[PDB]
C-alpha cells in the first residue's frame, strides 16, 4: 500500500512491488488481453490506484446469501 | 468520545497521589515567589509581580496578589490563567462572609470551599487540576491571624510562615530558623519577608514594580486592606539593602 | 436591592448640597415594627469608600442586598486602579431592583456622591423600580417622600462652608422626627469630601 | 404624571418631556429623563408608569446594540417594535406603559406609540402619558408633517413649555433631546423658571444655635 | 510526517498542532474539493450572482428538485460547495437561524448579519471535539438594505468575510487569479455582465463549458427582495452570451 | 480498545461473565426452608473474635416477615440491601398485606443489570452487581425460600446454598439435607455446610443465625442462641 | 523518491543516492539541452522535499 | 446534542510544568498578521495588516478590528475561524453589561469574564483551548485600558505589545523607541512601525486597518488614513 | 479506505485526509447486501414496492416492515438493514404527523427529505453515535407540488427522482424504470410494473418467494396511504409472474 | 460535569481495579489507631509531620462530624493519600449525622452514621464517571443509651463493630497487635484510654510526640481537639512503660 512519507523504516521494498504493478499495468506494456483474477476480503485498506474500474475494469460483487442458495449447497 | 483515546485522565493510584498533580506542582515551581509571614498585629502577603518588564499600564493593583475582601487577601504560584478562575469566585466568597457575618472570614473556612471544586476535578469529571498553589492570608476572630496554603489536589496545611515559588524548599528552611509561630512585630515581619524574596529572586537589588507587598493590619478598630505604595516598598527595600549588606559578609 | 416592606420602624433620607463638600443625612433607625429596642446597626454604607449608597427599609435584606451589590461594584473597583463612576453605577442600581420582577416589594435607594474623577454635584433617588434619576439639584426620599424633599431644598449653602451645612442640618433632622415615626431612632450625617468619609453621629432621639 | 412627546421632522426626533415624576400631583422625583438617550439615534420617550416604561425600551435597547455593531448600518426601527410588544405582553405587565419607540430603520424615519397594553403599531407622531392629549393639541397643528427643522426647536421649546405649566405632571424644569439621526443634543431649559433653592442671605438655623456633634473615621 | 501525525490527538479531533492551525479543520478544506464543485461568485451593483456547478449523477432526476441553491430567506439565497451530505445538514441549521431572527426583528435579515450567525454555527461545529467541521461552506447573496448588492461567503471552519468576488472550489486558488484579472480590466456590471463574468471564469479553469442543466446560476435582483431560480431558458441564455467577450 | 459493555466473540456480556467470579472472593448465604420457618445463616467473615459481635450486620430485616442473607461482594451488597428495604417497605406500605418472598426477588433483579457507560447517569449502574441474594421469609401460603443472582434469575428453592465455593457449598447441602425436615435440623445442616463454604472455623462471633417463622417475625440470634445452633453441626 | 531517511532500511538506503543524483544532471551544474523529462505521479506526497 | 458527547481534557500536565496544547497555540498566534496594540496615556490604539493579498474583499463590515461596542473594540492574532465566535462573545458580554450599568464594558473587567470562559474550553472536555490572541483597547472611566488575553485565558495589563508574525523583534522595538506616559503621536507611529517590520501581505490601503479608541468612543479608521501613517515609514 | 489501528474508521468525528470518514462507507455496502426497494413518482401520486423475502414459512404480511405509512399520504420504502430503518421511520413519523395536524394540508416533501438527511448527517458527525446503514425513499402526494419522490442515501445526501432503485440490482431496476416511461403515467397501471421490476430482481435460484407489498397513494385510495389492498396487490404480482414467461 | 465513561468498571481481577488500587493505598500507609473507652472514645493518628512551623487547625485526620460522632481518616498511602478525597465523605456524612442527631432525642446513632458512611463509598463505585476513595476510617460515637462504638470501614464500604481496630502499615498487621494493647483496666480512666492509642502510633513514627495527633470527644459536648505539646506528656510517660516492659 502506498501512502508513505515513512523516513522511520517501512522497507520501500514493499513500496516498489505494489507501484510496479500499475507499471505493468499501463497500456504501455501490454495487459490488454491477459486478465489478473484479483480477490480482496477487504477493499477498506487498498488505494484507489490499485484498484478502480478500468484498470482492473469488471468489478464482481458476492452478497451474503439467502435460503435458496443454502438449499442448493446443502 | 472514544475510548482508545481514555487511559483514565481521572483515577486512583496506588501510591494514592494523583499523577497529574505532582505534574501542576513543577508548574508551581515556575512562577515566582509568593510568601506570606505572621505578624503579631498584623498578617502580611509579599509577592514577586509576574511583570518585570518596562511595558505595564498597571491596571490591576499587581498581578499576582488579589484583593479579595477587606480581611482576606491571595497570590498566586502557577498558572496565571487557571489562577483567573479561581481568584474570582474567591472574591465573592470571601466578601460575602465578612460582609454578612460582621465576623472576618478563617482561612481555614475558606480553602475548605474551594478545594471542594478542585477536587471535583482530579477524582472525576475526566478533567484535571489547577496550576496554582494559593496563600491566604486573613484574620479571623477565632484563631486569630492566619496562614493558608492550597494545592491543585485541594490538599490544605495551614503555617504561619511558608514560601512557595522557585527555591521552596530552601526558603521554608531558612523560614524554620528564624520564626516559628510569632515573635516578629509588624516591621520585623515586613524586613523578614523582603529577605526572603531576596535570596530567592535572581535580581538581590529588587524594585518597587518588581516586589509588591500588601499589608493588611487591623488600625483604629477596622481592618484595613491597603496595597503598598511604590515609595513605601522602595524605602522598605533601601532599609533592607543596608541591612543585607551587614548580614551576610 | 428590594426589601421587605419598608417597616423598619424609621424610613427617611436626606440629601442636601455645598459646593465645597455635599452631604447624605439618613436615619440609623433600626428594628421593624414600633418597638424598638436598638437604635443601631449600618445602614449608609460606603461603597469607594468616598462614595455611598444607602438602601433604606427593613434590615435584613436591607443589609443583604447592598453587600451582594457590594460585591459587583467592587469587581469594576478592584480591577483598575482607578474606581468606578457615579453615572454608570446609577444605572446599575436601577436595574438591581428591576430584576425583582413585576408586584415588586418596594425598597427607596438614595445615592449620594460626588463623581468619580470628573467632578461635579450628585444626588439621586430611585423607589419602586423606575425611569433613571440622574440629577444636579436635590433629592429627598422615602414613602414620606414630600416631609424629606421639604428639607433637602431647605439645606443648600452655596458659598459658605462644610460646617454650616451640619448645624443646619441637625435642627433638619429635628423637625422632621417630630413631624414623622420616619426620621428619628438615631441619627448619622454624613458629609463627604471626596477623599474620605467623615461620619458625624448627631444627638437627638 | 408625566409628560413625553415627539414631533415628526428630517431627522428622526425631535423629544420633549418634563424632567419631573409626579405621582398625580406629588413629586416623587424633581428631575429624571424621561425621553432617554440609551443610544444616540434610538430614543424612546416615556409616559404612565415609571417601572413598566424603563423595562420596555431597555430590552429593545439591548437587541438594538447587536444589529447596531455587526452591520455598521443603522439601527432598526421595526426589530424595537415588535420586541416591546412580545416581550411585555408575555410578562403581562405590572400596569400600563405608554411609549413612543423610534429609530429611522434603512428607509425613513419610524415613530411609534406602545398603548397601554402593549403593541407593535405604525403612526408618525406620538405623545405619551395621560398627558397625550394635552401634549397633542400643539404638536398636530403647528407640526403640518414636515416643516424646516430649525423652526421646530423653537415651536417644540414652545409646545414643551406649555405642557409643563399648563398642566401639573411636570415640576422642576423641561428637558428636549434632539436626535438627526447620531446627534446627542441636550439642554434641560425649554422653561423659564429657577432650578432649585434660593438664599440670597444665609440663615437655615440661627446662627450657632445649636452645635457640631462628633466627628469619627470610618477608616 | 504532517497531516496525519499525532501530537495530542489534533489528527482526531479539533485541538491545536505542530503545522499552526489544526489537522481536524485542514480535512474540512480539503473535503471542499471531494465534493466535485467549484463556484466563481462576482458582487454587481445591481445584482449579487453566485454560479457553481450543479451535480447531476444520474438521468432519472428531476431538474427542479435536484439543485444546490436554497432559500435561506426571502432576502437571502445561497450555493452549498463541497461534500453534498454535509450540504444538506447546514442548510436547515441556518433556515432555523434565519427564522430566529425573522420573528424578533420583523423584518428581513441583513446579508451581513445572516453570514455572521452562520459562521458562528460553523465554528461551534470546528471548537467541538463532539462533531467535526462542516465538509461544505455556503457562500451568500443578497440586496443589503442599503449598502447595496452584498457577496459575503463563511468558511467550513466558520469565518466570514465580504468579497467583490469570491471562489471556492476544486480549485480555489487558481480561480481567484482569474477571477482578479476579470476584475482589474473592469468592463462594468449590469445584470448580464456580471453573470458573464462569473461563468466565464468557471469554465475557463477547469476547460469545460456546459449545458444549463449542469451550471445553476441564482440571484437575488433589485427588481424584488426574493430569490430565484432562473431556470435552464435563462441559463442557457447567459451561456450564449460568453462568446466573442470581452 | 472496547468496553466490558462489548459483547465476546462467545455471543455473551463481558461484564456479567467476571461478575459471577467475583462473588466467590467473599460470603456466604446458606438459606434452608422448612415449612416450620425460613432460617438464614451467613458468616460474619471475622479476622478475630475481638471484633465486636454488638453489631456486625449482614443478615437484615428487609421486612419484618422477610429476612435477607448476603452472599458475594460484600461491599456491592450493602447499599443493594439498604435500597430493597426501601421498596419492600413502598409495596407493604401500598397493598397492607405481608409481603411474598417471590415478590421482593422479582423486584431487586432488573437493578442488578442496567450497566453501560452510556444510557446511564449516577443513579443508575455503570458496572453489574455480582451479589447474589438469599431472600427467606414467611407469608399468607406459607415458608418460601428465593435465590436471586446477577442475571436477575429468580428460582423458588427449599434449599440454596451459594458461598465462597458456590458449587462446594452445593455440594454438601444433598448430601445433608432432605426434603421433609425438623427446624432444628434445618439450623444444623446449615452449621456443617457453613464449615465447607468457609475456608475459616466454627465461632459464635463467627456465624449469624436468624429466623423467620409463622406469626413471628425476622429475629436476630444473640450469644447464648449462636451457641445453641454451633453445638449443632 | 526518497525522503530525507537516515532511520531507513537498505531498501531506503538505495532510494537516496538515486534521488540525489537526478538533481544533480537535472537543475545542477549539468543542463539538459533538449532531453526533456517526464514524470508521471498519482499523488506526489512520497518524494524528498527538494525535489 | 442527540449523542453521548465528550468531557475528557485533551490537556493533562508535563512533569516539565507546562500544559501542551497551550504551546501549540502560541505558535499559531505568532503565524498571523502583525497586530499591535498601545495604550498611549492618551488613547488607545489597535493597528493591525490583514492579509487578504487580492483586495477582493468588498468588506465595510467585518475586518480584522471590529468594534465591540461604542468605546470597546478588537483586533486579534492568527487565525480567522476562532476570532469569529471571540468576537461574537465579546458583543454579548457587552450587552449583558449595559443592560445593568448602561455604558458598556470596562477593559478590566471584560477580560477577567472572558478568562474565565477560555480556562474552562482547556480544562473541560468537547471543547478545545484557542489558538487566538486578544488585543482590548477602551476609554472608559477617563482612563485609557490595553490588555492582552493569552490563548490559555491569562491576561496581562500592558502599556505596548505586540503579537503576530515576527512579536520578538516588535516587543524589543517597543521597549527602545516607545518608554511610559509618552505621547499620542508616538504611539501611533511605532504602531504602524511594527506592522512595517515584517509585511507581505499586498501592499494597497485596504489591506491595514487600524481602530482608535479615544474620550469620544471607537471608530475604526478608513484605509486611506491608514497609509498616510505608514508612508512615513520606509 | 484504511484500517488504521486508532481512530478514523473506529471514529467518525475524524475525518481521512482527504476528507472523508470510512463509517459511513461500510454502512453503505449494507444496503446493496439484502433485497431492493423501488420507488417511482407519477404526477396523481406516488407508488412503491418492496418485495419482502419469505426467509421462513411461518410468517405472515406485515413481518420484517420494510415499507412504513408515514403519513396518511407520505410513504417511506426502505432498503438495506431493517434496525437503521426503524430508527429513521420513526422520526419521519413525527415529522409528518405534526405538518398535517397543525397546517392542515399536505407536506412538500422537498423540505421534508432536507430534515431528514440532517438527521442522518448529524449522527456522522458525531463519533458517539453512528451512520445510519440505511437507504431509504419518501414518497407523497401534495397540493402544493404534486407528487415527489426523494433518495436519502446512507450519508445523507437527498436528491429528487423521478424514479428510484435501492436495493441489491440498483443497475437492472433503474434501466427497466428508464425505458418505461412511469415519470408522468397514471397510478394505476404503475402498480402492474413496479411489480414486474421486483420479478426480474429476483430469482427462484437465489431466492424461493417473496410476498409484496406495495403501497398505493394515488387515484384509487383518493390520495390516501395505504398499503395495497389484497386484491389490487395480488393482481399486479400475477403480472409480475405471468409477463416474464 | 461527571466523565461520560466509567473510571470504575468490572474488569476480571475479582473485584474492581479503584478497589483494588484503594486497598493499596491504605495499606503503604501510616498507622491510625481507634481504641474504644469506657469514658472517652479516643482516636489518633501516627503522622501530621509537626515540626512548629505550622499549625493544625482543620489540618487534623479527625473531624466530627457531629456533637458526639466524629470519624478518623487515614487516606494515607506510599506517598500520602488525599485530604482532598477525604473531605467529600466527610461534608456528606456531617449533614446526614446533624439530621439524625436533631430527630433522636439521645446521642446520635453511630450505626446509622457508619451504614451511610459504607454507602458512600460504594454509590461513587457504581456512578457513572466516578470511582471510589481510597480511605479508611474510623468511625466514633456514641448510642441512644450511651453505648460507646469504634467502627471501621474500608475503602468499597463494608462495616464492623470492634473493640479495638488500627488501619494502615499493613491493616492486619497493626490490628492483631492493638488486640494485645487493649485491657478493659486501662480505659476505665480518661488518661488511661488515650495511652492505648498512642503505643500503637508510637511503633515506627519519625520524630514522636510531634507527629502524633489525637482528639477526644465527649458524650455529647463537642470534640476537643489536643495539641501535640499536650499529648507529648502521655507519650513520654508510656514510652518509659513501654521501654521498661522489654
Amino acid at each position: 500500500t502506498k501512502r508513505f512519507d515513512s523516513e522511520k523504516a517501512g522497507d520501500r521494498e514493499v513500496q516498489r512491488t505494489m507501484l510496479e504493478l500499475l507499471n505493468q499495468l499501463d497500456g504501455f506494456q501490454p495487459n490488454t488481453q491477459v486478465k489478473v483474477i484479483a480477490a480482496t476480503n477487504r477493499v477498506d485498506i487498498l488505494d484507489p490506484a490499485l484498484l478502480r474500474s478500468g484498470r482492473l475494469d469488471r468489478k464482481i460483487e458476492f452478497p451474503m446469501p439467502n435460503e435458496e442458495a443454502r438449499a442448493r449447497i446443502m | 468520545m472514544s475510548r482508545r483515546y481514555d487511559s483514565r485522565t481521572t483515577i486512583f493510584s496506588p501510591e494514592g497521589r494523583l499523577y497529574q498533580v505532582e505534574y501542576a506542582m513543577e508548574a508551581i515551581g515556575h512562577a515566582g515567589t509568593c510568601l506570606g509571614i505572621l505578624a503579631n498585629d498584623g498578617v502580611l502577603l509579599a509577592a514577586e509581580r509576574r511583570n518585570i518588564h518596562k511595558l505595564l499600564d498597571e491596571v490591576f493593583f499587581s498581578e499576582k496578589i488579589y484583593k479579595l475582601n477587606e480581611d482576606m487577601a491571595c497570590s498566586v504560584a502557577g498558572i496565571t490563567s487557571d489562577a483567573n478562575v479561581l481568584t474570582n469566585e474567591l472574591r465573592l466568597i470571601a466578601q460575602r462572609y465578612l460582609l454578612q457575618y460582621q465576623e472576618p472570614i478563617p482561612c481555614e473556612q475558606l480553602v475548605t470551599a474551594l478545594c471542594d471544586i478542585k477536587q471535583a476535578y482530579t477524582q472525576f469529571g475526566g478533567k484535571r487540576p489547577f496550576g496554582v498553589s494559593l496563600l491566604y492570608i486573613g484574620w479571623d476572630k477565632h484563631y486569630g491571624f492566619q496562614l493558608y496554603q492550597s494545592d491543585p489536589s485541594g490538599n490544605y496545611g495551614g503555617w504561619k510562615a511558608t514560601c512557595i515559588g522557585n527555591n521552596s524548599a530552601a526558603a521554608v528552611s531558612m523560614l524554620k530558623q528564624d520564626y516559628k509561630e510569632g515573635e516578629m512585630t509588624l516591621k520585623s515581619a515586613l524586613a523578614l519577608a523582603v529577605k526572603v524574596l531576596n535570596k530567592t529572586m535572581d535580581v538581590s537589588k529588587l524594585s518597587a514594580e518588581k516586589v509588591e507587598i500588601a499589608t493588611l493590619t487591623r488600625e483604629n478598630g477596622k481592618t484595613v486592606i491597603r496595597v503598598l505604595k511604590q515609595k513605601e516598598v522602595e524605602q522598605l527595600i533601601k532599609k533592607h539593602e543596608e541591612e543585607e549588606a551587614k548580614a551576610e559578609r | 436591592m428590594s426589601v421587605m416592606s419598608y417597616n423598619g420602624g424609621a424610613v427617611m433620607a436626606m440629601k442636601g448640597k455645598n459646593c465645597v463638600a455635599i452631604a447624605a443625612d439618613r436615619r440609623f433607625g433600626i428594628q421593624a415594627q414600633m418597638v424598638t429596642t436598638d437604635f443601631q446597626k449600618i445602614f449608609p454604607m460606603g461603597d469607594r469608600l468616598y462614595i455611598g449608597l444607602a438602601g433604606l427599609a427593613t434590615d435584613v435584606q436591607t443589609v443583604a442586598q447592598r453587600l451582594k451589590f457590594r460585591l459587583n461594584l467592587y469587581e469594576l473597583k478592584e480591577g483598575r486602579q482607578i474606581k468606578p463612576y457615579t453615572l454608570m453605577s446609577m444605572v446599575a442600581n436601577l436595574l438591581y431592583e428591576k430584576r425583582f420582577g413585576p408586584y415588586y416589594t418596594e425598597p427607596v435607594i438614595a445615592g449620594l456622591d460626588p463623581k468619580t474623577f470628573k467632578p461635579f454635584i450628585c444626588s439621586l433617588d430611585l423607589i419602586g423600580c423606575p425611569m433613571v434619576t440622574d440629577d444636579f439639584v436635590v433629592s429627598g426620599t422615602c414613602s414620606e417622600q414630600m416631609y424629606g424633599m421639604c428639607e433637602s431644598l431647605w439645606e443648600p449653602n452655596m458659598d459658605p462652608e462644610h460646617l454650616f451645612e451640619t448645624i443646619s442640618q441637625a435642627m433638619l433632622n429635628a423637625v422632621d422626627r417630630d413631624a414623622v415615626s420616619g426620621m428619628g431612632v438615631i441619627v448619622h450625617i454624613i458629609e463627604k469630601d471626596k477623599i474620605t468619609t467623615r461620619t458625624l453621629k448627631a444627638r437627638m432621639d | 404624571t408625566t409628560i413625553a412627546g415627539v414631533v415628526y421632522k428630517d431627522g428622526i426626533v425631535l423629544g420633549a418631556d418634563t424632567r419631573a415624576t409626579e405621582g398625580m400631583v406629588v413629586a416623587d422625583k424633581n428631575c429624571s429623563k424621561i425621553h432617554f438617550i440609551s443610544p444616540n439615534i434610538y430614543c424612546c420617550g416615556a409616559g404612565t408608569a415609571a417601572d413598566t416604561d424603563m423595562t420596555t425600551q431597555l430590552i429593545s435597547s439591548n437587541l438594538e446594540l447587536h444589529s447596531l455593531t455587526t452591520g455598521r448600518l443603522p439601527r432598526v426601527v421595526t426589530a424595537n417594535r415588535m420586541l416591546k410588544q412580545m416581550l411585555f405582553r408575555y410578562q403581562g405587565y405590572i400596569g400600563a406603559a405608554l411609549v413612543l419607540g423610534g429609530v429611522d430603520v434603512t428607509g425613513p424615519h419610524l415613530y411609534s406609540i406602545y398603548p397601554h397594553g402593549s403593541t407593535d403599531k405604525l403612526p408618525y407622531v406620538t405623545m405619551g402619558s395621560g398627558s397625550l392629549a394635552a401634549m397633542a393639541v400643539f404638536e398636530d397643528k403647528f407640526r403640518p408633517d414636515m416643516e424646516e427643522e430649525e423652526a421646530k426647536k423653537l415651536v417644540s421649546e414652545a409646545i414643551a413649555a406649555g405642557i409643563f405649566n399648563d398642566l401639573g405632571s411636570g415640576s422642576n424644569i423641561d428637558l428636549c433631546v434632539i436626535s438627526k439621526s447620531k446627534l446627542d443634543f441636550l439642554r434641560p431649559y425649554s422653561v423659564p423658571n429657577k432650578k432649585g433653592t434660593r438664599f440670597g442671605r444665609y440663615r437655615c438655623e440661627k446662627g450657632t444655635t445649636a452645635v457640631l456633634t462628633e466627628k469619627v473615621t470610618p477608616l | 510526517m504532517s497531516r496525519g501525525s499525532s501530537a495530542g490527538f489534533d489528527r482526531h479531533i479539533t485541538i491545536f498542532s505542530p503545522e499552526g492551525r489544526l489537522y481536524q479543520v485542514e480535512y474540512a478544506f480539503k473535503a471542499i474539493n471531494q465534493g466535485g464543485l467549484t463556484s466563481v461568485a462576482v458582487r454587481g451593483k445591481d445584482c449579487a450572482v453566485i454560479v457553481t456547478q450543479k451535480k447531476v449523477p444520474d438521468k432519472l432526476l428531476d431538474s427542479s428538485t435536484v439543485t444546490h441553491l436554497f432559500k435561506i430567506t426571502e432576502n437571502i439565497g445561497c450555493v452549498m460547495t463541497g461534500m453534498t451530505a454535509d450540504s444538506r445538514s447546514q442548510v436547515q441549521r441556518a433556515r432555523y437561524e434565519a427564522a430566529n431572527w425573522k420573528y424578533k426583528y420583523g423584518y428581513e435579515i441583513p446579508v451581513d448579519m445572516l453570514c455572521k450567525r452562520i459562521a458562528d454555527i460553523s465554528q461551534v461545529y470546528t471548537q467541538n471535539a463532539e462533531m467535526r467541521p462542516l465538509g461544505c461552506c455556503m457562500i451568500l447573496i443578497g440586496i443589503d438594505e442599503e449598502q447595496g448588492p452584498q457577496v459575503y461567503k463563511c468558511d467550513p471552519a466558520g469565518y466570514y468575510c465580504g468579497f467583490k468576488a469570491t471562489a471556492a472550489g476544486v480549485k480555489q486558488t487558481e480561480s481567484t487569479s482569474f477571477l482578479e484579472k476579470k476584475v482589474k480590466k473592469k468592463f462594468d456590471w449590469t445584470f448580464e455582465q456580471t453573470v458573464e463574468t462569473a461563468i466565464t471564469c468557471l469554465s475557463t479553469v477547469l476547460s469545460i463549458d456546459f449545458k444549463p442543466s449542469e451550471i445553476e446560476v441564482g440571484v437575488v435582483t433589485v427588481e424584488n427582495p426574493k430569490f430565484r431560480i432562473l431556470t435552464e431558458a435563462e441559463i442557457d441564455a447567459h451561456l450564449v452570451a460568453l462568446a466573442e467577450r470581452d | 480498545d472496547r468496553g466490558v459493555n462489548t459483547f465476546s466473540p462467545e455471543g455473551r456480556l463481558f461484564q456479567v461473565e467476571y461478575a459471577i467470579e467475583g462473588h466467590k472472593l467473599g460470603s456466604t448465604a446458606i438459606g434452608i426452608q422448612t415449612s416450620e420457618g425460613v432460617c438464614l445463616a451467613v458468616e460474619k467473615r471475622i479476622t478475630s473474635p475481638l471484633m465486636e459481635p454488638s453489631s456486625i450486620e449482614k443478615i437484615v430485616e428487609i421486612d419484618a416477615h422477610i429476612g435477607c442473607a448476603m452472599s458475594g461482594l460484600i461491599a456491592d451488597a450493602k447499599t443493594l440491601i439498604d435500597k430493597a428495604r426501601v421498596e419492600t417497605q413502598n409495596h407493604w406500605f401500598t397493598y397492607n398485606e405481608t409481603m411474598t418472598v417471590e415478590s421482593v426477588t422479582q423486584a431487586v433483579s432488573n437493578l442488578a443489570l442496567q450497566f453501560g457507560e452510556e444510557d446511564a447517569d449516577p443513579g443508575a449502574m455503570s458496572r453489574p452487581f455480582g451479589v447474589a441474594l438469599l431472600f427467606g421469609g414467611v407469608d399468607e401460603k406459607g415458608p418460601q425460600l428465593f435465590h436471586m443472582d446477577p442475571s436477575g434469575t429468580f428460582v423458588q428453592c427449599d434449599a440454596r446454598a451459594i458461598g465462597s465455593a458456590s458449587e462446594g457449598a452445593q455440594s454438601s447441602l444433598q448430601e445433608v439435607y432432605h426434603k421433609s425436615t425438623t427446624l432444628k435440623e434445618a439450623i444444623k445442616s446449615s452449621l456443617i455446610i457453613l464449615k465447607q463454604v468457609m475456608e475459616e472455623k466454627l465461632n459464635a462471633t463467627n456465624i449469624e443465625l436468624a429466623t423467620v417463622q409463622p406469626g413471628q417475625n425476622f429475629h436476630m440470634f444473640t450469644k447464648e442462641e449462636l451457641e445453641e445452633v454451633i453445638k449443632d453441626i | 523518491g526518497g525522503r530525507r531517511f537516515s532511520e531507513g532500511t537498505s531498501a531506503d538506503r538505495e532510494i537516496q543516492r538515486t534521488l540525489m543524483e537526478l538533481l544533480n544532471q537535472m537543475d545542477g551544474f549539468d543542463t539538459l539541452h533538449r532531453v526533456k523529462m517526464i514524470m508521471a505521479t498519482n499523488r506526489p506526497d512520497t518524494l524528498d522535499p527538494a525535489l | 446534542m442527540a449523542e453521548r458527547g465528550y468531557s475528557f481534557s485533551l490537556t493533562t500536565f508535563s512533569p516539565s510544568g507546562k500544559l501542551v496544547q497551550i504551546e501549540y497555540a502560541l505558535a499559531a498566534v505568532a503565524g498571523g498578521a502583525p497586530s499591535v496594540g498601545i495604550k498611549a496615556a492618551n488613547g488607545v490604539v489597535l493597528a493591525t495588516e490583514k492579509k487578504q493579498k487580492s483586495i477582493l474583499y468588498d468588506e465595510r463590515s467585518v475586518h480584522k478590528v471590529e468594534p465591540i461596542t461604542k468605546h470597546i473594540g478588537l483586533v486579534y492574532s492568527g487565525m480567522g475561524p476562532d476570532y469569529r465566535v471571540l468576537v461574537h462573545r465579546a458583543r454579548k458580554l457587552a450587552q449583558q453589561y449595559y443592560l445593568v450599568y448602561q455604558e458598556p464594558i470596562p477593559t478590566a473587567q471584560l477580560v477577567q469574564r472572558v478568562a474565565s470562559v477560555m480556562q474552562e474550553y482547556t480544562q473541560s472536555g468537547g471543547v478545545r483551548p484557542f489558538g487566538v490572541s486578544l488585543l482590548i483597547c477602551g476609554w472608559n472611566e477617563g482612563r485609557p485600558y490595553l490588555f492582552q488575553s493569552d490563548p490559555s485565558g491569562a491576561y496581562f495589563a500592558w502599556k505596548a505589545t505586540a503579537m503576530g508574525k515576527n512579536y520578538v523583534n516588535g516587543k524589543t522595538f517597543l521597549e527602545k523607541r516607545y518608554n511610559e506616559d509618552l505621547e499620542l503621536e508616538d504611539a501611533i507611529h511605532t504602531a504602524i512601525l511594527t506592522l512595517k517590520e515584517s509585511f507581505e501581505g499586498q501592499m494597497t490601503e485596504d489591506n491595514i486597518e487600524v481602530g482608535i479608541c479615544n474620550e469620544a468612543g471607537f471608530r475604526r479608521l478608513t484605509p486611506t488614513e491608514v497609509r498616510d501613517y505608514l508612508a512615513a515609514i520606509a | 479506505m484504511s484500517s488504521i489501528g486508532t481512530g478514523y474508521d473506529l471514529s467518525a468525528s475524524t475525518f481521512s485526509p482527504d476528507g472523508r470518514v470510512f463509517q459511513v462507507e461500510y454502512a453503505m455496502k449494507a444496503v446493496e447486501n439484502s433485497s431492493t426497494a423501488i420507488g417511482i413518482r407519477c404526477k396523481d401520486g406516488v407508488v412503491f414496492g418492496v418485495e419482502k423475502l419469505v426467509l421462513s414459512k411461518l410468517y405472515e404480511e406485515g413481518s420484517n416492515k420494510r415499507l412504513f405509512n408515514v403519513d396518511r399520504h407520505v410513504g417511506m420504502a426502505v432498503a438495506g438493514l431493517l434496525a437503521d430503518a426503524r430508527s429513521l421511520a420513526d422520526i419521519a413519523r413525527e415529522e409528518a404527523s405534526n405538518f398535517r395536524s397543525n397546517f392542515g394540508y399536505n407536506i412538500p416533501l422537498k423540505h421534508l427529505a432536507d430534515r431528514v438527511a440532517m438527521y442522518v448527517h448529524a449522527y456522522t458527525l458525531y463519533s458517539a453515535v453512528r451512520p445510519f446503514g440505511c437507504s431509504f425513499m419518501l414518497g407523497s402526494y401534495s397540493v402544493n407540488d404534486g407528487a415527489q419522490l426523494y433518495m436519502i442515501d446512507p450519508s445523507g445526501v437527498s436528491y429528487g427522482y423521478w424514479g428510484c432503485a435501492i436495493g441489491k440490482a440498483r443497475q437492472a431496476a433503474k434501466t427497466e424504470i428508464e425505458k418505461l416511461q412511469m415519470k408522468e403515467m397514471t397510478c394505476r397501471d404503475v402498480v402492474k410494473e413496479v411489480a414486474k421490476i421486483i420479478y426480474i430482481v429476483h430469482d427462484e435460484v437465489k431466492d424461493k418467494a417473496f410476498e409484496l407489498e406495495l403501497s398505493w397513494v394515488g387515484e384509487l385510495t383518493k390520495g390516501r396511504h395505504e398499503i395495497v389492498p389484497k386484491d389490487v396487490r395480488e393482481e399486479a404480482e400475477k403480472y409480475a409472474k405471468e409477463s416474464l414467461k | 460535569m461527571s466523565y461520560d465513561r466509567a473510571i470504575t468498571v468490572f474488569s476480571p481481577d475479582g473485584h474492581l481495579f479503584q478497589v483494588e488500587y484503594a486497598q493499596e493505598a491504605v495499606k503503604k500507609g501510616s498507622t491510625a489507631v481507634g481504641v474504644r473507652g469506657r469514658d472517652i472514645v479516643v482516636l489518633g493518628v501516627e503522622k501530621k509531620s509537626v515540626a512548629k512551623l505550622q499549625d493544625e487547625r482543620t489540618v487534623r485526620k479527625i473531624c466530627a462530624l457531629d456533637d458526639n460522632v466524629c470519624m478518623a481518616f487515614a487516606v494515607v498511602a506510599s506517598v500520602s493519600g488525599l485530604t482532598a478525597d477525604a473531605r467529600i465523605v466527610i461534608n456528606r456524612a456531617r449533614v446526614e449525622c446533624q439530621s439524625h442527631r436533631l430527630t433522636v432525642g439521645d446521642p446520635v446513632t453511630v450505626e446509622y452514621i457508619t451504614r451511610y458512611i459504607a454507602s458512600l463509598k460504594q454509590r461513587y463505585t457504581q456512578s457513572n464517571g466516578r470511582r471510589p476513595f481510597g480511605i479508611s476510617a474510623l468511625i466514633v460515637g456514641f448510642d441512644f443509651d450511651g453505648t460507646p462504638r469504634l467502627y471501621q470501614t474500608d475503602p468499597s464500604g463494608t462495616y464492623h463493630a470492634w473493640k479495638a481496630n488500627a488501619i494502615g502499615r499493613g491493616a492486619k498487621s497493626v490490628r492483631e497487635f492493638l488486640e494485645k494493647n487493649y485491657t478493659d483496666d486501662a480505659i476505665e480512666t480518661d488518661d488511661l484510654t488515650i495511652k492505648l492509642v498512642i503505643k500503637a502510633l508510637l511503633e515506627v513514627v519519625q520524630s514522636g510526640g510531634k507527629n502524633i495527633e489525637l482528639a477526644v470527644m465527649r458524650r455529647d459536648q463537642p470534640l476537643k481537639i489536643l495539641s501535640p505539646e499536650e499529648i507529648e506528656k502521655y507519650v513520654a510517660e508510656i514510652e518509659k512503660e513501654k521501654e521498661e516492659n522489654e
